[PDB]
RNA sequence: GUGGAAAGGCGGGCAGAGGCGGUUUGCGUAUUG
């Protein structure tokens, strides 16, 4: 029933072996009431509105693997911007708002042709085992279709991803990014 | 009833000037025994309108140790001598009544003149309350 | 329908309290002893203070009265007073009777227009403010919380006591039975910092709403403020500290340009008296 | 139902106590500046006490002008635990006799609670006059200031009638000549009846100077004397206009007693006209 | 090249009404060192 687990018990299930699942999960997905008041006779109009609400000491992360020339002159420019403009939602509400610091991590992966996704699959080949997901974005107020990514955790076979440029009507070319991000896991038999 | 009050007071008042600083113990004993404490005041009258001005003292300078002062002294002399002035203004029957409140008490307030301000003198304000709060529950007021 | 703004006429000045002043709220919150009739303390200083709701509400049902009795020819000075007749709703359960006193909030009667287009001409609701289904025009005065002045903070820095509690015994005609009780009020001559803010939305009506805040502040002054107040616990007396207009080109640039009306040693009577022409002429200048 | 308002009657003036007077030994004072004062509830539940009393005997008299009269015979409660009968005090407080109409329409045809206000069960009628502090007077503030007591003990005994034993107690009480500052501020609600209620005020005033005023006043600790100085109307036009338009009644050198009697119709009459 | 964009949890409400610090008790009597 779990959807996430320790990075000390992440790496025993790549190996096939007996874990354990974390006791308590750090975020809480809460649902505040908002209203909305006209200017004359002040005059109530509710909506609900829901948002993720992280902990003290608690909050988010992801990974980066790659050549760190790419890292410096891109992502931590990014990330700086990033922290006084939101990682989407009501962000003129406070709400994707952080501040960033980066560090070293590592996980060993056994060398096995399978391979777990930590990002969001869109495979061009079928994969082994898929928890499938659906959704679609929003670039300067176009909707995006709705494209079948797989979750975070599914088994591919020497599968590189790709990304799907859209035309969307706006000036320039679109890219969703799906390229896959592999760790080495040993499969059962099927 | 009466013969309660000869029994269970005269079990308490060994235990009551061993521990005579209110340090005692912060766990269930302080509340344990402070039921014990108005169980013997039960049967006895203890009207609490002339402790009001000793309560009020205890309450007026409550803030001040809530970043008011870090002195307590001041206080804690209007307290000892106001005390005594208890049955050194009410005698009777009522005096037999007090001076077994009399004798918990004064062992406490001599603590708390060189006592820590922020510590040791909530030690004792929480048993100041604990005494008031089942006497209101057995029957008095 | 056209909610406009020109500025705020602030009252800044000091309450004080001739007789002991009670107010009274919620005892016993995580506390044993006390003297179970507490006037209101808020926490972080434990000092007493009058409320706005006390103040607000006291100020209004001093002023449904006034209307209550004058109802028959204010019908040509303000519109929307034909809707009403005098007396109370209370014999007939209805929330729109012909009656003045009209909206039950839970068993009492209290006079609020049920539409915005009703409570902008009535006199009452179109100051202390009003509600409905779906219309609800809302207030214009802001009254505060008023708290001690900068000399009735020292004294309770120097020692001075700032509650009395006073006995009150009830006693039988017959057998002369003596029913006694205790009271916690302010001290009598306390005094604490009011300020009421008027926020001016029509320029064709605010020298006819501010001569009705200053009526139901002269009747406080007569009346008492809260408490038994029968018995002598209120008799409330306004001290002006001042009058300022705020105007519209104050809250954008910052220039000290807001008109600043004389009240020093006036009394709440003295500013309604053949003057009010004269204390706030230079606000129609600005209009 | 339908409460109104035309104005509040003033009733300012100066008690003067020629007698020594007694509150509660010590005088209670004001804490804010050391003087003894007359509190608001010793001179409302007085007058109170003294008109109950009064209204008790005559339930034949007054029965023909005020209604719910017949709803009680003279008598008490103190034997017979029942709440709303045929005798006159009505309400056991805590374990007093106060009477007090049950009810708004009881209460606004009662000659005492349409003046001294009224309890219930959701009617609770609010009285009409209001009766505030008496501290002391500006030329008797000032004896404080010069050192001339504003109050005084006095050690009396108490004789065990066998053994001669003498069992003495200190009473203190306010010395005999201090004066206070009365207020009594009557709501003029109803312009039907303010003729009784003005003629009916100043009759608990009329026994209280005979009778006593706080303390034992039994053995000396009473005799109030209302030196009245001034009534005056207010109208609902004065608080609209702030002018001098409250009308003046001219009482500098009149007793209470000088008011209710011959003499009152005239000093009331621009009242009238103004209702 | 962001499941995004815009959105006040608030408009109206006095902890109020009723209530005497009270009732009785004479600064005295008894005898001597
Ligand atoms: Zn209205
Ligand atoms: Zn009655």
């Amino acid at each position: 029933k779990a959807k996430y687990l320790d990075l000390k018990n992440f790496e025993l299930a790549l190996r096939l072996r007996p874990f354990t699942i974390p006791e308590e999960i750090p975020y809480a997905r809460v649902d505040v009431p908002r209203v909305v008041l006209d200017r004359v006779t002040q005059d109530s109009s509710i909506y609900f509105w829901e948002e993720i609400r992280f902990r003290e000491k608690s909050g988010v992360y992801f990974l980066y693997s790659g050549p760190r020339e790419v890292f410096d002159g891109y992502i931590a420019p990014a990330m700086r911007f990033l922290g006084d403009t939101g990682i989407g939602g009501k962000s003129t509400w406070g709400a994707g708002l952080f501040e960033v610091e980066f560090h070293e991590m590592k996980i060993d992966a056994p060398g096995s042709e399978y391979s777990v996704t930590l990002s969001n699959a869109l495979p061009t080949k079928t994969p082994v085992l898929w928890r499938l997901l659906r959704k679609g974005g929003w670039s300067f107020g176009r909707r995006k279709p709705r494209m079948t990514f797989i979750a975070e955790g599914s088994i591919v076979k020497n599968d590189p991803g790709g990304m799907e440029r859209l035309e969307l009507g706006l000036s320039h070319e679109v890219y969703v990014y799906g390229l896959t991000f592999p760790l080495g896991v040993e499969l059962p038999e099927g | 009833k009466g013969k309660q009050w000869e029994a269970i007071q005269p079990y308490f008042d060994n235990v009551v000037r061993e521990a005579k600083n209110f340090l005692e113990w912060s766990p269930n004993k302080r509340l344990a025994n402070a039921v014990t404490v108005a169980a013997y005041l039960t049967s006895q009258g203890l009207k609490t309108n002339q402790v009001r001005k000793i309560l009020d003292m205890a309450r007026t300078t409550e803030l001040k140790v809530k970043r008011g002062e870090g002195d307590i002294k001041d206080d804690l002399v209007k307290m000892r001598y106001l005390l005594a002035y208890t049955v050194g203004k009410a005698t009777g029957q009522s005096k037999y009544s007090l001076d077994a409140f009399h004798r918990i008490l004064d062992p406490m307030l001599e603590v708390l003149m060189g006592s820590p301000k922020k510590e040791n003198f909530e030690k004792f304000y929480d048993f100041l309350q604990a005494v008031v709060a089942y006497h209101k529950f057995f029957g008095g007021g | 329908m056209d909610r406009r703004f020109y500025g705020k006429i602030v009252i800044k000045g000091k309450i004080k309290a001739v007789t002991g002043l009670h107010i009274g709220s919620q005892r016993d919150i995580s506390e044993i002893g006390g003297i179970a009739n507490p006037v209101i303390k808020d926490p972080h200083t434990g000092l007493p203070y009058i409320p706005g709701s006390s103040l607000k509400g006291r100020l209004r049902s001093l002023f449904e009265i006034l209307v209550n009795s004058r109802l028959g020819e204010w019908r040509e000075k303000y519109p929307s007073l034909a809707n009403y007749s005098p007396g109370s709703c209370r014999p007939d359960n209805q929330e729109n009777c012909g009656k003045f006193f009209n909206r039950k909030i839970n068993r009492g009667w209290i006079h609020v227009c049920p539409d915005y287009e009703t409570a902008l001409a009535c006199p009452v609701c179109r100051l202390f403010g009003a509600s409905g289904k779906e219309s609800n025009f809302p207030s214009r005065i802001i009254v505060r919380d008023a708290f001690l002045t900068k000399e009735w903070e020292e004294k309770w820095r120097a020692g001075e006591a700032i509650t009395e509690a006073k006995i009150e015994v009830g006693i039988d005609r017959v057998t002369s039975q003596a029913n006694p009780r205790t009271n916690e009020r302010v001290v009598a001559g306390a005094e604490f910092e009011f300020e009421i803010i008027y926020n001016v939305e029509n320029t064709t009506h605010w020298r006819d709403d501010i001569k009705n805040l200053l009526t139901a502040m002269a009747l406080l002054e007569d009346s008492y403020l809260g408490g038994s107040g029968s018995r002598g616990y209120g008799k409330v007396k306004f001290i002006f500290d001042s009058f300022e207009f705020r105007p519209l080109d104050y809250y954008r640039t910052g220039k000290d340009e807001d008109i600043v009306s004389i009240d020093a040693r006036e009394k709440s009577v003295s500013d309604i008296l053949s003057g009010f022409d004269s204390l706030f002429s230079e606000v129609e200048g600005k209009l």
